[PDB]
């Protein structure tokens, strides 16, 4: 800081940093440690035991599993990968299996497998199979109407009455 | 005009797929650690929890986005060791088994191109670049191992020579044309690829779609908090130095001022991110739609994956993106050829099965429609119908029969 | 929507009626101002939400129409677009605002592993298939489907 | 197969001629056509007027 300047700002306009008006040093200010708070949960139809994951914080601040998207505490961190079914983040997806309990774990990307490939071998299918697959779509969704005037007043002129300085606020 | 030639060209197509999964808490960023303007913002209701259902939405989607554009392969497919593929070459597409991160020489090109105290925090992907690059491996090897089969059910391995004969014929060039140009071919599509490595290595506009998704993200955010320093018309635009100040009475209507300008900036934020993810939902989609229509099979779609008659097409993965390398036939060398629709012979009007009539000026030929190979007009090419009295423009030669010489011996 | 009518939005109270009973004018008109603003807000906020939920119904209305006409009334050559397998044909059934397709395709079930060839020399000549490709069973060579052994 | 349309060239010709003509008379007396792209005039026109 040059001798004339007293407090440092961000782009918000909060502060950034003070110097202490006893001894002339700079603290820097940096809001303490926050995050959000996600639960992961399989439905009450089946368990009330849940996991918690505080988003990119480390575990140490606040069994336990760090993870890039936060820390996991109530999961059981499993080697074995599995399809997902609660995503985390990060490749990690959630789920409840056998007692029983909430798990962790990276995220299978599919089977592996590999094609007997070669020059000159060929595979060519002896019997087929018909299936029948279902696709759904959305076409049309419910045709809502709303009365500004009932909504904003109902049954009251003078709330009408300056409903009308706003113009076409409604009509449109 | 018949093509005498042709070239392999090898095109990039860079699309949008996700965006930036942001997340914005109305209380720390409107009120941070003060109490009172949390309580006047309990006045207005669900008009935060709605932000943060809108914004939960959209980070969904962007997974969703991902997930249905690389998420197309049941099994996770890999080549073999040797990579015998009649001379063409892949290497520069195939993950690259030294790098710490399995990802292709390409790739890494085209992840060196793209480049929180206020409640605005960014949420990791649920599919990690690793995934990423492991789906687009998997794509690829079925793709080359076994062509459009393992898009339809099992992957059948097949000769990539024989796979590129079948898609020769699936553009009107007989499968002849590849083996006795197999060479020819090989030697055209990896001087394409060279070359895409080379404009990759050196443009670094080609990358713009997905760098500008990236800007109007980062930009919004930054807008998002200017808003901070704002005033809106109270006395000062840091609550704490409202709070510090003035007692309850008037200093309740100095954060409602706050609390107003600060809320409308959010909703505005919001309604563009819903907006720009409905444009970026829409490039997944038409991205996804690409993956099955070109990489797991084969476009007879005009333009769809690049210009040219669509031969096969490769996944790449990038930055919040996909990048499709699109190998197109494109006739090369032309000549002017005289044709007829049809030829009298002993009054029969006759017809090619495939192809077009031809002549030299001295001798008439039947050719493929996309490539001059002359044949000698026979029976076993043409077919009769009619007479030569009712065609316009039909013409007097003769037609061999194959037949006659094996009947006179 | 209808529990953004039970804020307060500033004013002393949520209720209009509550208000317009116990003040006179003056001070009313600024207290109903502020119930105006606040309820506007949310209408203009729903009406956007739904703007924009419209615009995916439309687009996914527009893919569904896309289906009817290339799949149900047609055949498509389009891989994966009207489910997976070689498709066959499709069945429209209706739903709840909605659509549900049936996608009836043809999917390889059993495979061996043949021995095969671009071409055969015969007296020189270079022999190609004219459908399908050449197969050995290991003693003779034959030419075959390219979707099915025969 | 090709030899339909060769053998059948002039009627072809004469019922192209005459979808083209029927397209002119439609556009010639059928305002309501263009409504597509008139509404979007609308839509922006009515819009600055709001
Ligand atoms: C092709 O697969 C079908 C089944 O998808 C086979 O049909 C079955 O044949 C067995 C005989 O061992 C019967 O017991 C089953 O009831 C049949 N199922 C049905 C649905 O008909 C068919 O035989 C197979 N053909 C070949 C040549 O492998
Ligand atoms: C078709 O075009 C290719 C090039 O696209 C020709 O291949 C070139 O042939 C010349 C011979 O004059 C060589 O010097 C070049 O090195 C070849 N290029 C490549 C990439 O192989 C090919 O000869 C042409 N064929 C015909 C019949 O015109
Ligand atoms: C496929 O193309 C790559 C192009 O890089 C070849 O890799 C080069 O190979 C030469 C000799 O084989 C080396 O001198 C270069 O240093 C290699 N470059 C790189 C970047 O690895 C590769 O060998 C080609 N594959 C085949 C089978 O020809
Ligand atoms: C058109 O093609 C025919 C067939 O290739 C040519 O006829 C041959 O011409 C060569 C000389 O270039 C002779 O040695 C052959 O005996 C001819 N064959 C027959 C069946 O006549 C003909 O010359 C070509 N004409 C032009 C103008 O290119
Ligand atoms: C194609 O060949 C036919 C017969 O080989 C030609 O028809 C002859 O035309 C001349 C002149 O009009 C007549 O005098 C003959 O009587 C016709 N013969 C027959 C069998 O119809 C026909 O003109 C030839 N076309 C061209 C363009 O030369
Ligand atoms: C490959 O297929 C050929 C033709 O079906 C088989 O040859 C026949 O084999 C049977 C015995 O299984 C004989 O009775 C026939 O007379 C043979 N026909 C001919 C034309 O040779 C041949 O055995 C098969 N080979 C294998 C290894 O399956
Ligand atoms: C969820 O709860 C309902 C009602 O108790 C039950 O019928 C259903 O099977 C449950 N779901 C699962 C997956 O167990
Ligand atoms: C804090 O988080 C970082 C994240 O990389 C981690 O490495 C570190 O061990 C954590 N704990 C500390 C700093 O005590
Ligand atoms: C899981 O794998 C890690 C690999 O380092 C190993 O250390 C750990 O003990 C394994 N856990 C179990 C239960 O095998
Ligand atoms: C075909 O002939 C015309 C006649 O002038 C010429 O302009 C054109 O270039 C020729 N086509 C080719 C491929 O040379
Ligand atoms: C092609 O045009 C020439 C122009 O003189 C004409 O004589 C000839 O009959 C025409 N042929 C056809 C098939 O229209
Ligand atoms: C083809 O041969 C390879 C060689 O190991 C084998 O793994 C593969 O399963 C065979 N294919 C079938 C369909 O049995």
């Amino acid at each position: 800081f040059l001798p004339f300047q007293q407090f440092g700002r961000d782009i918000a306009d909060t502060t950034d940093a003070v110097r202490d008006p006893q001894t002339l040093e700079i603290l820097d200010i940096t809001p303490c440690s926050f995050g959000g708070v996600s639960v992961i949960t399989p439905g009450t139809n089946t368990s009330n035991q849940v996991a918690v994951l505080y988003q990119d914080v480390n575990c140490t601040e606040v069994n336990v599993f760090q993870t890039r998207a936060g820390c996991l505490i109530g999961a059981e961190h499993v080697n074995n990968s599995y399809e997902c079914d609660i995503p985390i983040g990060a490749g990690i997806c959630a789920s409840y299996q056998t007692s029983q309990s909430i798990i962790a774990y990276t995220m299978s990307l599919g089977a592996e497998n590999s094609v007997a490939y070669s020059n000159n071998s060929i595979a060519i299918p002896t019997n087929f199979t018909i299936s029948v697959t279902t696709e759904i779509l959305p076409v049309s969704m419910t045709k809502t109407s709303v009365d500004c005037t009932m909504y904003i007043c109902g049954d009251s002129t003078e709330c009408s009455n300056l409903l009308l300085q706003y113009g076409s606020f409604c009509t449109q | 005009a018949i093509p005498t030639n042709f070239t392999i060209s090898v095109t990039t197509e860079i699309l949008p797929v996700s965006m930036t999964k942001t997340s914005v808490d109305c209380t720390m960023y409107i009120c941070g650690d003060s109490t009172e303007c949390s309580n006047l913002l309990l006045q207005y209701g669900s008009f935060c929890t709605q932000l943060n259902r809108a914004l939960t939405g959209i980070a969904v989607e962007q997974d969703k986005n991902t997930q249905e554009v690389f998420a197309q392969v049941k099994q996770i497919y890999k080549t073999p060791p040797i990579k015998d593929f009649g001379g063409f070459n892949f290497s520069q597409i195939l993950p690259d088994p030294s790098k710490p991160s399995k990802r292709s020489f390409i790739e890494d090109l085209l992840f060196n191109k793209v480049t929180k105290f206020n409640g605005l925090t960014v949420l990791p992907p649920l599919l990690t670049d690793e995934m990423i690059a492991q789906y687009t491996s998997a794509l690829l090897a079925g793709t080359i191992t076994s062509g459009w089969t393992f898009g339809a059910g099992a992957a059948l391995q097949i000769p990539f020579a024989m796979q590129m004969a079948y898609r020769f014929n699936g553009i009107g060039v007989t499968q002849n044309v590849l083996y006795e140009n197999q060479k020819l071919i090989a030697n055209q599509f990896n001087s394409a690829i060279g070359k895409i490595q080379d404009s990759l290595s050196s443009t670094a506009s080609a990358l713009g779609k997905l760098q500008d998704v990236v800007n109007q993200n980062a930009q919004a955010l930054n807008t998002l908090v200017k808003q901070l320093s704002s005033n809106f018309g109270a006395i000062s635009s840091v609550l704490n130095d409202i709070l510090s100040r003035l007692d309850k009475v008037e200093a309740e209507v100095q954060i409602d001022r706050l609390i107003t300008g600060r809320l409308q900036s959010l909703q505005t934020y919001v309604t563009q991110q819903l907006i720009r993810a409905a444009e970026i939902r829409a490039s997944a989609n038409l991205a996804a739609t690409k993956m099955s229509e070109c990489v797991l099979g084969q476009s007879k779609r005009v333009d769809f994956c690049g210009k040219g008659y669509h031969l096969m097409s490769f996944p790449q993965s990038a930055p919040h993106g996909v990048v499709f390398l699109h190998v197109t036939y494109v006739p090369a060398q032309e000549k002017n050829f005289t044709t007829a629709p049809a030829i009298c012979h002993d009054g029969k009007a006759h017809f090619p099965r495939e192809g077009v009539f031809v002549s030299n000026g001295t001798h008439w030929f039947v050719t493929q429609r996309n490539f001059y190979e002359p044949q000698i007009i026979t029976t076993d090419n043409t077919f009769v119908s009619g007479n030569c009295d009712v065609v316009i423009g039909i013409v007097n030669n003769t037609v061999y029969d194959p037949l006659q010489p094996e009947l006179d011996s």
